[PDB]
């Protein structure tokens, strides 16, 4: 995921 | 939520809480919702489009607790899953950021009402309150921004609504707030929503009736200086939430 902010909830991030 | 208090889903009772079963069995909060009606949950797309397979998700409805079990809380599976055909992220804005979920229970059910349990009435079109105007927020998302961990107990904050001029100025947003999106944070930028309370709502007493007036989309970093959370203006969606309900 991101940890950067709303908008990172849930997300595949490679 | 940043700030704010803590709250309980009598005073929130269209808040729905929304998790996402992994392989392996473990389960974790993914983002808020709101009843719309009885079968009907909204939320924000980003908070699927990477996970578009409705079967994993579980929705809560008259739920205060993340961990716990709450007394007339209900139970749900996604029956349908409807994301916005034309999302898209750019670096922080998220456009058509809205999603609906059709809940049933494992009896084929839909939502009954309670006292912890209701649906929150949609704004009429192009009817959004004043900039100024006091409107609240309700999650389970951080408390810190060095949070690596949800809150056990849910939270609300009152935010001020902030216009698009405002939010346009360089030191703002710019252009990359649109006219689809609705600002809002706390004067004193000590409160605001937080990574975990997207999809969450924005209420707003209008014209006596408690109205959806947003669904929490996104920002740049929580409570921070000249960076208002952004918000799904509601009231541009009716024809979409319409045709897809």
């Amino acid at each position: 995921g991101x940890a950067l902010g709303r908008g990172c909830e849930n997300h595949r991030c490679l | 939520i940043i700030g704010g208090e803590f709250t309980t889903i009598e005073n929130q009772p269209w808040f729905a809480a929304i998790y996402r079963r992994h392989r392996g069995g473990s389960v974790t909060y993914v983002c808020g919702g709101s009843l719309i009606s009885p079968c009907w949950v909204i939320s924000a797309t980003h908070c699927f489009i990477d996970y578009p397979k409705k079967e994993d998700y579980i929705v809560y409805l008259g739920r205060s607790r993340l961990n716990s079990n709450t007394q007339g809380e209900m139970k749900f599976e996604v029956e349908n899953l409807i994301l916005h055909k034309d999302y898209s992220a750019d670096t922080l804005a998220h456009h058509n950021d809205i999603a609906l979920l059709k809940i049933r229970s494992k009896e084929g059910r839909c939502a009954q009402p309670s006292r912890t349990i209701q649906t929150i009435a949609l704004p009429s079109m192009y009817n959004d309150p004043q900039f100024g105007t006091s409107c609240e927020i309700t999650g389970f998302g951080k408390e810190q921004s060095t949070d690596y961990l949800y809150p056990e107990q849910l939270k609300m904050t009152v935010v001020k609504l902030i216009s698009h001029r405002e939010c346009q100025q360089p030191h703002y947003y710019g252009s990359e707030v649109t006219t689809k999106m609705l600002c809002a944070a706390d004067p004193q930028w000590k409160t605001d929503s937080c990574q975990g309370d997207s999809g969450g709502p924005l209420v707003c007493s209008l014209q006596g009736r408690m109205t959806l007036t947003g669904i929490v989309s996104w920002g740049r970093g929580c409570a921070l200086k000249d960076k208002p959370g952004v918000y799904t203006r509601v009231s541009h969606f009716l024809p979409w939430i319409r045709s897809h309900t």
